[PDB]
RNA sequence: CCGACUUACCAACCCGAUGCAAACUGCGAAUACCGGAGAAUGUUAUCACGGGAGACACACGGCGGGUGCUAACGUCCGUCGUGAAGAGGGAAACAACCCAGACCGCCAGCUAAGGUCCCAAAGUCAUGGUUAAGUGGGAAACGAUGUGGGAAGGCCCAGAC
RNA sequence: UCCUCCUAAAGAGUAACGGAGGAGCACGAAGGUUGGCUAAUCCUGGUCGGACAUCAGGAGGUUAGUGCAAUGGCAUAAGCC
RNA sequence: GCUCAACGGAUAAAAGGUACUCCGGGGAUAACAGGCUGAUACCGCCCAAGAGUUCAUAUCGACGGCGGUGUUUGGCACCU
RNA sequence: UGCCUGGCGGCCGUAGCGCGGUGGUCCCACCUGACCCCAUGCCGAACUCAGAAGUGAAACGCCGUAGCGCCGAUGGUAGUGUGGGGUCUCCCCAUGCGAGAGUAGGGAACUGCCAGGCA
């Protein structure tokens, strides 16, 4: 009772392209908060750990490493 | 009476009670009380079920009890409106679903424990029903 | 000793295994890994009885499938959750 | 384990050279020998490779394993390379300190028209 | 290859929004309207999806 | 003094078994959403720019919930439908529930929800069972040789109740 | 007014005087880069020294750590010199 | 250069009484009564540890459970 | 062409842990010495240099082993989209999707480009 009631506003996070998407150079495809997608291919990470295209192509999602940890990469197809 | 000691929250949401339960088994004991019904079954109603019982088989035997309350049930006081925050912990209810072994016990002749789990299911609101340890 | 008939299940499913347990026979299967599985079904009232015997769980039973005869292991069993009744019960091809 | 510690030890430089997409030349060193090869960005296919141990490298040398002859293979991984027109690789390290014999097996194919 | 006829048997007053697309894709209108569409799994797929408002003389 | 004998005791960590969790996850759907291709259907149903507005008090019902007492024709959200702004038939009467969306006329026919003994249009219809209570045509724990069906069990013409 | 989790129904968003916690800063290194390193907690042995200081081996493995609340992340370390 | 923190910030600059009161509106919103609900209250029942010298049910009845009426204190704000 | 050893990957526990055995001609590892290039918030322990006396003990590779880790069916169960129904704070029917846990079982990897030694 009383004493609670705050929040703050939603950030908006999540998969902007999903796979098979064509994309632009630059273009955000996720909006992170950690690295839970980690940068694959031709693929960046911002200091939000923000993951955005680098060559125009169509995203793809992969599941490579010895810790199975996800790869955004980028065919440029 | 059964209540948690150092829980993590101290209200927990309504929440829905759908489904069949889990512990259908007679595991530990030999002879067990098992719920045809459903709907939550409080810390109040085990205690006054469990001195009925270890009493009607005089205090020989063992005595499992298999549920415990573990989620707070608030409730507003009287002549107060709505809102202004949610009510203050009154009890503590285990949520009961049709198939769960509430009780059981071991070391008794089958007869005994047979009347002795008819007068522990006259304080329970929920249906009940006496089941015997399987081979399975 | 108890020897139990079955026959095959022609169609298999959720609603079409409480169309059966709605007519007092309940689903069961036989594996013995080497063969391919034999999904049957058979009586209810007639093997809920014969599992009240203690040696149901501990003997070689048998199978009357389309004649032939396998001799089988109870190796689990479904039970309903307030009910004296059935659901499954898995057969190992011993 | 005196060896996963040197093999973690690279790999930051190890990795950020498949990201790059270029031809590195890895160098693997040993108290009696030491290896210089060079593999494309593919990663899995060599391309050129050099060592102490061929019959005709080790053959001239005094001893096998000291920096006189890591300059003798660091010459010999530079011909091999710029013969079949590779000339524009990256160094590895593969953890080992660019101190001693590393350093000059660099220092020799830096001298003998390899660009890094 | 062979046509397929189709009539509604039930109105589209209260159905779900996708539902009242369906019909339009098939092309009914009303209540006993028929109509002569192509045979094709992505046609069937059609039916599959409103078959309790329309009634098929395959 | 060391502990030297002891304790009807409490008891952490681990081991086997049994449960619970919106703020637990070594697992994990159905749907939904994003993108590509392909038929068919729809008077472009899509987007962009410009002229004119209204509206920002919503209600109920189904499904997922928070609050409440899993109380309210209570309150706050998500999605669908209806009323608002939709007449007609049904639920006796009954904005919201079920069927169904009225351009006009006809002393023409077929149906939906719901019904066919009279009020009041249509089966005092056909075959087989159940109920003796006016149950149908309000309500629980619990109690009982009411009655139909089913699988077994015990004793019994060396004679059972 | 701003931040974090749940309610929020597995894309985004989503209310209540619903359930729980924080902020109005810090840093000239606590930033850049290069080189190097791996923690908690338990066991044994040991001088003061004890259940817990420091030392040596073993298990364990990130159950530690992150200037500050929570979530996501972190060994190629984003942790420690 | 602003705890313009009422944090999209009415002024550089601001508290109260009115039962002596007044105007425009609202059953969009309270007091009375009605309405929906029945937490609470009142009434009844179920199991029976026990009291009753013996003896649970002559009379009461613990720890618990299930309902009824719409008589109380309330909840909601649908009518005025 | 086969066997063994070294480097760089694909692949990620059916691939890792434990237990037993085995390898030194070459490669590898331990190893000798340290004034020197270089380093210890002390210590050549680690890093580094100069080499070969010795060993395969440790480490590593290889072979066997299920004692763990791991993978994992078929059948049934839960849940759920759409449409109906009930004595509708919970369920049933038709139809489509269909887990988690568990059972039978599988299993101590597979593979590519170079460079050496041996046959
Ligand atoms: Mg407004
Ligand atoms: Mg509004
Ligand atoms: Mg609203
Ligand atoms: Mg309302
Ligand atoms: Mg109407
Ligand atoms: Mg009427
Ligand atoms: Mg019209
Ligand atoms: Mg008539
Ligand atoms: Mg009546
Ligand atoms: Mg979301
Ligand atoms: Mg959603
Ligand atoms: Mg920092
Ligand atoms: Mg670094
Ligand atoms: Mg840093
Ligand atoms: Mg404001
Ligand atoms: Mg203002
Ligand atoms: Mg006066
Ligand atoms: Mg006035
Ligand atoms: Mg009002
Ligand atoms: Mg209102």
């Amino acid at each position: 009772s009383t004493r609670n009631g705050r929040d703050s506003e939603a950030k908006r996070l999540g998969v902007k392209r999903f796979g098979g998407e064509s994309v632009l150079a630059g273009s955000i495809i996720v909006r992170q908060r950690g690295t839970k997608f980690h940068a694959g291919a031709n693929v960046g990470c911002g200091r939000d750990h923000t993951l955005f295209a680098k060559a125009d192509g169509k995203v793809k999602f992969e599941v490579k490493g010895p810790k199975n940890r996800k790869f955004i990469s980028i065919e440029a197809e | 009476m059964l209540q948690p000691k150092r829980t993590k929250f101290r209200k927990m949401h309504k929440g829905r009670n759908r489904g069949l339960a889990q512990g259908t088994d007679v595991s530990f004991g030999s002879f067990g009380l098992k719920a045809v019904g459903r709907g939550r079954l409080t810390a109040r109603q085990i205690e006054a079920a469990r001195r009925a019982m270890t009493r009607a088989v005089k205090r020989q035997g063992k005595i499992w009890i298999r549920v415990f309350p573990d989620k707070p049930i608030t409730e507003k006081p009287l002549a107060v409106r709505m809102g202004k925050g949610k009510g203050n912990v009154e009890y503590w209810v285990a949520l009961i679903q049709p198939g769960k072994v509430l009780y059981e016990m071991d070391g008794v002749p089958e007869e005994l424990a047979r009347e002795a789990f008819k007068l522990a299911a006259a304080k329970l609101p929920i249906k009940t029903t006496f089941v015997t340890k399987t081979v399975m | 000793m108890f020897t139990i008939n079955a026959e095959v299940r022609k169609e298999q499913g959720k609603g079409a295994s409480r169309r059966l347990r709605a007519a007092n026979k309940f689903p069961a299967i036989i594996y013995g890994g080497k063969e391919a599985p034999l999904a049957i079904e058979l009586d209810h009232d007639k093997v809920m009885n014969m599992q009240a015997k203690a040696e149901f769980y501990s003997e070689v039973l048998t199978i009357v499938v389309d004649g032939k005869e396998i001799k089988v292991k109870a190796q689990d069993v479904q039970r309903h959750p307030y009910k004296p009744k059935l659901q499954h019960i898995d057969f190992v091809r011993a | 384990d005196k060896k996963s510690a040197r093999i973690r030890r690279a790999t930051r430089a190890r990795r950020k050279l498949q990201e790059l997409g270029a031809t590195r030349l890895v160098v693997h060193r040993t108290p009696r020998h030491i290896y210089a090869q060079v593999i494309a960005p593919n990663g899995s296919e060599v391309l050129v490779a050099a060592s102490t141990v061929e019959k005709a490298i080790a053959e001239q040398l005094k001893y096998t394993g000291n920096k006189d002859a890591a300059a003798a293979v660091g010459k010999a991984v530079a011909e091999r390379a710029l013969e079949k027109g590779i000339k524009d690789v990256s160094f590895d390290r593969s953890g080992f300190q660019y101190h001693g014999r590393v350093q000059a097996l660099a220092d020799a194919a830096r001298e003998a028209g390899l660009q890094f | 290859a062979k046509t397929i006829k189709i009539t509604q048997t039930r109105s589209a007053i209260g159905r779900l929004p996708k539902h009242k697309a369906t019909l339009l894709g098939l092309g009914l209108r009303r209540i006993g309207h028929t109509v002569e569409r192509e045979d094709t799994p992505a046609i069937r797929g059609m039916i599959n999806a409103v078959s309790f408002m329309v009634k098929v003389e395959e």
